[PDB]
């Protein structure tokens, strides 16, 4: 069934994959069976994290095989279970219909089959075009062998929010590199926002024409990144570690990459070990919620945020009813924004808990770990590689339940009960 | 010795029909002819009068009748009225028909010797017969009826599962039931869900709608409920709800009048 | 205003104490300006933090002015405004009884004049005859100019959930006390629980004519507190630090008393500056949800918790409404519940943040901090003395808006707003 | 020197709006507060309270009231019961709202000192206004107003062209009135037919259907009608009357009020 | 030069009326006699008939008419049967009154050569009426009319504030105006806090509830709106509308009749 | 071979149901889903769509069917225009349920290979049941039903004692029973005055109003009626009557779906 379907199945590309790397051939230093595991489930969950280097452990064959699985979650799972149903055979019923409306979350299934075409197809047309063209401007140098590869291998991991980088310093190398910060930011931003925003702005290409969704977007998107960028640059401004000592144009790639990196990005201009507490906390928040619906990856979806908190600012006031863009929202989309509220909350507590007790790490670093496993965000304060045995199960769960929404996962293993009956009044006071 | 009923309602007309039964003088009358007529020979003296013309009352010698009742319904100040000009004529005991809570409590500031509420006094008693029967009890409809039900049994204490098809009621009886549910009982699925089948009384007090009455107690007798008592509206309810397979029938106006008949007889 | 009054009015009580013990006759030592509308501040809010400790710096005129602030607000700050007017005058109009109706938590103005008189009674009434005869049995040692007092201190302080003690441990030093664990533990917690629970059980006294709340309370409070006992028992039973070493009876009265603490009773039978990591963490949570709505001090009151939790539970699986005990929730509790919750968590997130850059600190101790001084829980890990000055006009803040709870708190400077006409239906996704 | 009204419906708040006008204390209270919060500054004392309830009318200290007035439409009962409760509280001057002519009769068995017919007393008023204000009449509409109309200046002694809708009404006014007539006043025809246009004083009662009281104003402005008197209902009706060429607009409740609040004035 | 309209309602009747001012013969013709009487000299032939009927078709020689008129509202099937039966009599061309959506696509593959929608084609018209009479533009009540006006006003680039009752059209019109706005017309508050003032041209197009369409218009007066336009219904709603205020008023089925009675009379 | 039905009404559903049982495919299909869903596993297809759209015509493979039900009732367009866009698609044999006489006329002109009049059809099936069942014959309830059993009786050479509750039927089928009686199948003088008590079969085909049919039964079985055919509404209806005593129970719009269900199977 379509919750089920995706819950199980999506399962599966990380069990299969966790032995299409684990093998000999792509593993050149001894891939314990922790490790392999893990990493196999990072990439396919698009989140950022892993026990073993990248560009290092992995050869040509454990680097191909992660752009692979940051692929098929980076539409979703059921993204890719519809289209090869078309080009291979085509004709689909209402009963394949109502899969990718799960998938992609879309309220109509009656249409979800032809439109399979177009996403994966327009999915590799901005990945290449902006990978192997213009990431490969300025990577040329380290030949053909690691030029051509490494600038179409970021790419699949950009656009779709992955954090996998194959050098060791997560594009850290890179901080004030023009090409860099603009080629990658546009593919994890807007690969970032929900499809539709990306197909709205399509065909309405309109200033005005734009959904209550997708105009929400553009603007919280934005905004929320000028927030961002004053955040990271007032704090790490004087901060001798990072971006302190950095020039003076070389601070605003730094503050800017690193306010539009914790949207479930997963690369690293600086270094979050070494950087003020204070800013380390704004992060946990900005990545906490992730970014756009449709999306590619997060926890909580930036929508759901605004929701919630301006939905709040209206009871301080008074407004019967929560009105947006003078464009009113609807009761339900206010229970179901609480709920994957406090879900990914619950959660993400559950997980600081298990972890604080099973390794004996810093507190802060606990925190900022769990928040970014729950969010695919890919930002590690440097734990992830050591990350113990008993931590890693539990932590391969969160990344994975995550990845597939805290909604559409409870779903699944969730009797759905039909009440008929009402019943009387319950007073209760909570002021 | 001297009965008179006034207003041959449901009420009033099955007082001078059961009095009439037991041997004692009857002075029925009411406001049209058109039911004194049918009682003419259901009384001692069937009369065509207003209770409230005085001359009406006097010129029918009402003030040899030491118990008077007044079973006028619908227009209570026909019931007041009424009351208030047998007070005057120095009446031993009138006994008089309230309709609502208000109306208690003004006919008990004029002088009314007695007051009865046909569907809440009726309650009560078969709330004493379902008591007395016997573990599993429900009653469907929270009318005035249906709702003296829930209040007496739980008084009493016993479970109730009380439900009406508003939530109005429900609400109320919040604290007057062991389960207060607001449901209708036409469909299926409610029912069910509210293990009603695990009840082997049922108490179908909804007035008004027939239907209502009547598809319930009809859903009921699937789900094979032990003893099924429904609340009938008019002569023919009882029939059609006799060949459904209700277990009890009530009639509180009727039932109640009856009863009373019993109370003014063995009251001398 | 019911609610403006409640604002600047409990604020004049803080400034007014804030100097009746910066007094010389009440502080031996000089009482910095900033260590003194401090400590002053933190009893009237009964939150159970000091810059100085309690039963030395201050004497027996600065310890019993702390009793007077601790009770003002132990049942809130129009308890007492209404009771000034029956005693020495008497009738009250219309205009009067709608103000308690805001500081008890009540949905009802027209009758909160008369009741003004057995509250206070009632309260010197448990607070007398449960602390100069039952915690005077144990404590007339250090004979009567320090067993008279120490006895009838704690119990305004205990009762009015408040944190205060006398010597400078804490009640640290009864770890095993059967007396202390068992007097005071009655004191907070039915303290804790609404006054409506506390009036309610008293006239109703049937086991089963408890209304919604009051029915709530009692199952939620007795219910929760064994998950605390289980959580501090298992975590902290090892620990060699603190009830780690401790006999076999000695262990409980650790986890019992530790886990009923947390309800913003502010005593330390142990020390939280030596736990497990994973201990502190359900802590915050623990302390953050307070207990009770009428109760005597709390940031989100537990019945808070339950709904939003709960209704969530209910989404999850199908029930078009939340339904309670057969007693469904009305939709308002919902969004209010919500309101409250996202409140609390959006300002403590904003002094972890304000704090974290202010002082030098660890990070479990800056968040564990500030989730006590909003929610006045009492326990502080040991950072309330070292705290500078910039983080305590901001922290005074913190409890000064966590007690007077985030709702009532915001009605006063919120220009209500009444909208008369409906817009357009806003579709929006967040799964 | 005490003055307070129960019900503040239109007549019960025509009274509190104008005695404070006068300048007089008003006790003004209603059962809910809707009414009571916009009358909070249109009296001396707003007060939400239920009149059939002891305790509140002793708490009120309504005993210090030597005026008293039931303006509580609607249900009767509680018109009723209320002035039941002052008569036990031994207040001085009782003066209420009855609806029908029952309870006429059962408010003052029960010591009303005083009872107003809202739509009756006004008539008789107006039909005191048109007689001095001159020959020709006609009254369109026996409602309740427009029949006190018909009924008092036929009194008098004076040409009455009474009609109104229906035949039900017009029937029991074939000897109240110069001439009864059956008709439908939006009817052109109708009114041409009935010579309508010699009549200077039409005026329409029709109460109910507002359109009805509308197009009527709005037939008679077009032959040109001297003066033209309607029988407003709600505000709004008196706005859209008014661009109409109403030569006159009446509120039974509303303009009642005022001269009560004037007697109970000059009362003392 | 042959003409003819069947159904004489508000529409068919519009045409029989101008055609026959203009100086054409026009074949008039509906279904009872009561329409056909008063239109015995508003058209060269007043004939009673139903034009399902293939007899009364042949016998009324509507062959020899190259233009036919079926302007039979109500009863779609009337107005289909009918151009079903004309297209067979090889009818030059037919002009058929339409009334849904769907009715236009039907009558569409019968062969109609001309549909017209009073209400919507109306619409238009007022749009480029207000368009080309100058800025602020607002419509009340989304009805078919009003939301012909809304929906091209838009279409031509300038501000709408359109605003229902409800929210059921408030809904489909958010992207078809300026600002979609859900209230009530008759509320104050309403109109004020929607800087309704700030609009020079204001349009009542709620149909039905003609107070609705009055007050409002009433209001809107109130507020000196520079020019209010307001939807008629029946003829005495233009009387009233007009001593209300209301700057213009239109008759979407009147009004439209007399354009097509033009447009088939330039036709040839 | 190819089956498809549209609109999942009574009939519509009860031939997706039977021809499902018989065992041969069937594209249900309906306009919103509610149906749509209780008959997804009552036909080889269950589609949700509206049979006026082309594009939903054309992708549902439509065209592969030879034969098309439209069984779309209340709105007739619906059931029209569907049949106009089928015949387009040149369906083989397009069957249409009708509404009224003209729907009929107006399908046929359309290209309908046949039409079906549920009510009507039946009662002269019935009409042959109650025929070839055996002499005194006598028919409750002249509606749609009741009136096509009369008619066809009357036809055979039978005699029928036709009776409705109002006149207006009772008129038109003077000439169409051997006796037109007007009366209330509810009241007893009525049934017994009419001597029905010699009629060995009566037919309860009063519709709207089910109490009307039951009592009416309820008494009938009183008389001792030999065989008492009543015509149900819905699934309890069945359920009463049977336990009421009614010898036989038809439902019109089901048992017709069956039956035609038959004719599309022996078809080919
Ligand atoms: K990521
Ligand atoms: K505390």
């Amino acid at each position: 069934t379509p919750p089920q379907v995706l819950a199980i199945g999506f399962f599966l590309t990380i069990i299969i994959g966790a032995v299409l790397l684990m093998l000999p051939i792509s593993t050149t230093k001894p891939l314990s069976w922790i490790d392999a595991l893990f990493t196999a489930a990072s990439a396919t969950t698009v989140t950022g994290l892993a026990v073993v280097d990248t560009g290092t452990q992995f050869t040509v064959f454990g680097q191909t095989v992660i752009m692979g699985l940051i692929q098929i979650g980076g539409l979703g799972f059921m993204t890719f279970a519809v289209l090869i149903v078309m080009i291979l055979a085509a004709a689909i019923g209402l009963k394949e219909r109502m899969l990718v409306q799960e998938a992609l979350n879309q309220p109509t299934i009656g249409g979800v089959i032809g439109l399979v075409k177009v996403l994966f197809l327009f999915s590799i047309s901005i990945e290449l075009i902006a990978a192997l063209i213009l990431s490969i401007r300025l990577v040329p140098q380290y030949g053909w062998s690691s030029g051509l590869f490494a600038s179409l291998f970021h790419a699949i991991s950009a656009f779709n929010n992955a954090g996998f980088s194959l050098w060791p310093d997560n594009l850290m190398s890179y901080v004030g590199d023009p090409t860099v910060n603009l080629v990658i930011t546009f593919l994890f931003i807007t690969g970032g926002i929900g499809f539709t925003v990306l197909f709205d702005v399509m065909k309405q290409r309109r200033f005005k024409t734009f959904s209550l969704h997708t105009a929400l977007m553009l603007t919280g998107t934005l905004m929320l990144n000028a927030i961002a960028m004053l955040t990271v640059f007032i704090l790490e401004y004087s901060n001798p570690g990072t971006l302190g000592h950095l020039a003076a144009v070389d601070k605003l790639w730094a503050s800017y990459f690193q306010a539009v990196t914790p949207r479930t990005a997963g690369f690293n201009s600086l270094d979050f070990g070494s950087m003020r507490e204070g800013t380390i906390v704004f992060t946990l928040l900005l990545m906490f919620i992730g970014a756009g619906s449709a999306s590619t990856a997060s926890g909580i979806k930036l929508t759901t945020f605004i929701v919630i908190l301006t939905s709040v600012i209206a009871y301080l006031r008074g407004k019967k009813e929560t009105v947006i863009f003078r464009r009113s929202i609807k009761y339900p989309i206010i229970i179901k924004a609480l709920a994957v509220s406090v879900t990914s909350l619950f959660i993400v507590f559950l997980g600081i808990f298990a972890l604080t007790i099973t390794e004996q790490a810093p507190f802060l670093q606990i925190v900022f770990e769990t928040f970014s496993a729950f969010g695919t965000v890919g930002l590690t304060m440097g734990l992830t590689p050591e990350l113990t045995t008993a931590g890693k199960c539990i932590i391969i769960v969160i990344m994975f339940i995550g990845r597939i929404g805290p909604l559409t996962f409870v779903f699944s293993f969730a009797a759905t009960e039909q009440s008929n009956i009402r019943y009387p009044d319950g007073e209760v006071f909570t002021g | 010795k001297q009965f008179a009923v006034i207003g041959l309602g449901r009420f009033g007309g099955s007082i001078v029909k059961e009095l009439h039964r037991m041997g004692h003088e009857v002075l029925a009358v009411d406001i049209n002819e058109e039911k004194v007529n049918a009682y003419a020979s259901y009384a001692t003296h069937a009369v065509i009068a207003n209770a409230t013309e005085e001359n009406e009352l006097l010129s029918l010698g009402i003030r040899n009748f030491e118990y008077v009742i007044v079973a006028i319904g619908a227009n209570i100040q026909a019931s007041t009225l009424t009351t208030l000009l047998l007070k005057e004529l120095d009446i031993p005991n009138i006994w008089v028909k309230a309709q609502n809570y208000y109306h208690h409590k003004v006919l008990e500031k004029i002088g009314a010797d007695r007051i009865i509420h046909p569907e809440k006094d009726m309650g009560v008693k078969i709330a004493q017969s379902l008591s007395d029967e016997n573990k599993q009890f429900a009653v469907i409809g929270l009318g005035r009826f249906g709702g003296s039900i829930v209040k007496e049994l739980h008084r009493m204490g016993h479970e109730v599962l009380a439900v009406d098809i508003n939530e109005e009621k429900v609400n109320a009886y919040a604290s007057y039931a062991t389960h207060a549910v607001i449901a209708n009982a036409t469909e299926e699925n409610e029912l069910l869900s509210l293990g009603i089948r695990n009840f082997e009384y049922v108490i179908v007090a909804i007035g008004a709608n027939i239907q209502a009455s009547t598809l319930t107690t009809l859903l009921l007798k699937e789900l094979d409920i032990p003893n099924i008592w429904v609340k009938a509206q008019n002569y023919y309810h009882h029939k059609v709800l006799e060949k459904i397979g209700a277990d009890r029938i009530i009639h509180p106006e009727k039932d109640m009048g009856v009863k009373i008949a019993q109370s003014l007889s063995d009251e001398n």
